[PDB]
RNA sequence: GUGAACCGGAGAAGUCAUUUAAUAAGGCCACUGUUAAAAAGUAUUCCCCACGCAUGUGGGG
């Protein structure tokens, strides 16, 4: 699971919409087994079966481990830098001079 | 994501091209390999503003007219005029 | 933070003399009246040699010239909006406060350039109720990153927990 | 040390010895006793023109050490000595040379000291009443006192680089008056 | 080329009219920047270039 800026938290427990598999053994679903209506045909004269789907969750950490955000972050203005005992301006004073 | 929140350095319009600079920045160290290269131009009005000044060339072009992008557009696309 | 520390100690340290010189400079720049300036470079200018850090040049003369107006004994633990949420409190609530509370809020709004006077009316009313002590390093501390949101979020937040109890 | 100064009579400081000679005394009274005598010894042509103002330690004191009336009225009114005319100060370079032959030359130290001349305008003021109300009525002392000061600041200079200078001149117009209201004619010049 | 594709919530408007923050006030009282000193100095002037037995002259920094 990636994340967004460092202070944002996370969702605990994220949910699992998942198609339900028969088996050939358990040949009738549980009860929570709900229909849904997208199984597509056609798109013209678009046309659509039903499909048992079931839902169960998962919990971050034990199975999604999170992942961690790139390098980046918001933009600022570049305020420069400041130093004189570095040797190269210690010469192109000298230059100057 | 991260709201755009003003300083007395900068304007909006500067911080958004800024951060917008930014991102573009870190996708193209991230997902955008040498597969194939991106080809992208930017343009503000008589060089208002830099997307990402030096930056290893972000943008690979930087415009200030309207009529040389498209011409720089309609160049790459087919080569038109 | 520990250069805002030395400064203030420095500014504790100060004479009589020198005070009265920043005493005489209220509401001026740094471009007139030489011996502000060579007062100010002397205050100023060791902080940013030794330690890496030091406060904004725009700042430091303000608080300066508020300690100069103002000599309060630095003691940690008396933020501003604290003792004005302590005042606040101990008024009538129909028509001081809304007038002493809109002095105070207008502070939250213009830069480090405009907030002499308006820092100044608050002092006085501080200076009005007999206080002997006031924060600078923390005042110094949140006027550096005064353009950050949650700088003024909590400044309002402390005052409103003063306020409240 | 003492962390300030303390302005009093001498001829009254040996009694201030007795109260530390008593061991009987307990800490509390005779700091209290010495509060007394330190406060009220002020008897002397020094104070009578000069005054005094002591203002006792408060963060430090130990309670139950009263403090009587310190302050004593001056007499003297001693204004600032100015020039008649438009001052020109003057530097002078001096080396330090050395007695002992050396391969360099000159050697030593190098500096630049300063140097003026001027004529000045004194100004002295001393309120008689003041004075002898000060020395508890005396008049022998408040005139002897007032002669001293005359003869003193006629012929009297200061100390500052008379070693080196010796400026050791005297004046040469003195105008002594007797007003009830105290007047300065330094608007002269 | 997705319960998708094609796909504006638009037209009208002044928060106005009235007003003194006024009346009282001392920052006062005490103070030595003092102590020591030659602007002198010959034994190789920091550098370019014409001649010489001179035991140096001339011009340039």
């Amino acid at each position: 699971l990636q994340k967004r800026w460092h202070n944002e938290p996370l969702p605990q427990i994220l949910p699992c919409v998942m198609d339900w598999i028969p088996g050939y053994d358990g040949e009738h679903a549980p009860d929570d087994a709900e229909i849904h209506y997208d199984l597509p045909v056609s798109f013209q004269p678009p046309r659509h079966l039903p499909r048992f789907v079931i839902r169960r969750e998962l919990v971050v950490g034990e199975d999604v481990q999170v992942s961690r955000e790139t390098g980046t972050s918001v933009w600022r203005p570049k305020g420069t830098r400041a130093d004189y005992n570095n040797s190269e301006y210690k010469k192109v004073r000298a230059e100057r001079l | 994501v991260r709201p755009v929140s003003v300083v007395k350095e900068s304007d909006l319009v500067e911080q958004s091209i800024g951060q917008l600079s930014n991102y573009v920045n870190d996708i193209r160290l991230g997902y955008y390999d040498e597969q194939s290269p991106v080809i992208g131009f930017w343009f503000s009005p008589n060089n208002r503003y830099p997307l990402g000044y030096k930056h290893s060339k972000l943008a690979s072009r930087n415009i200030g007219n309207l009529n040389e992008l498209v011409g720089a557009v309609l160049d790459y696309i087919g080569g038109f005029k | 933070n520990r250069g805002t520390v030395d400064f203030i100690a420095s500014l504790e340290n100060l004479k009589e003399g020198d005070l009265g010189i920043l005493r005489k400079l209220r509401g001026a720049r740094l471009d007139e009246k030489l011996p502000g300036f060579d007062l100010f470079s002397a205050l100023w200018w060791p902080l940013r040699q030794k330690n890496q850090r030091a406060p904004k040049r725009e700042v430091a003369w303000l608080i300066a010239k508020l300690f100069a107006e103002f000599r309060f004994e630095q003691r940690e633990g008396a933020t501003l909006p604290i003792l004005m949420g302590g005042i606040c409190r101990k008024l009538e609530p129909k028509k001081e406060l809304p007038r002493v509370l809109a002095r105070f809020d207008q502070l939250a709004s213009l830069d480090i350039m405009q907030m002499e006077e308006p820092l100044s009316v608050i002092m006085g009313i501080l200076r009005k109720h007999q206080q002997v002590c006031l924060d600078w390093v923390g005042l110094t501390d949140v006027l550096s990153f005064w353009e950050q949101e949650p700088v003024k979020r909590e400044w309002s937040d402390s005052f409103i927990k003063a306020y409240k109890i | 040390n003492t962390k300030m100064l303390v302005f009093m009579s001498k001829d009254k400081i040996k009694d201030l010895a007795r109260i530390v000679l008593d061991n009987s005394l307990g800490l509390t009274e005779a700091a209290q006793q010495v509060a007394n005598v330190i406060a009220q010894a002020t008897l002397a042509p020094d104070i009578a023109l000069c005054g005094r103002m002591l203002e006792p330690n408060d963060k430090d004191k130990d309670k139950k050490v009263k403090w009587s009336n310190t302050t004593v009225e001056a007499a003297l009114q001693v204004a600032h000595a100015i020039s008649t005319h438009i001052a020109r100060p003057e530097i002078d370079y001096f080396v330090a040379a050395d007695d002992v032959p050396g391969e360099d030359a000159g050697a030593g130290h190098i500096g630049e000291s300063m140097f003026a001349s001027a004529c000045f305008y004194k100004y002295f003021s001393i309120d008689w009443e003041q004075l002898v109300k000060n020395l508890k009525g005396d008049t022998n002392l408040a005139a002897h006192t007032v002669g001293a000061f005359l003869l003193a600041a006629a012929k009297t200079n200061p100390s500052g680089k008379q070693n080196s200078f010796a400026a050791h001149n005297y004046p040469d117009g003195i105008l002594v008056e007797f007003k009830n209201s105290p007047i300065s004619y330094a608007n002269a010049f």
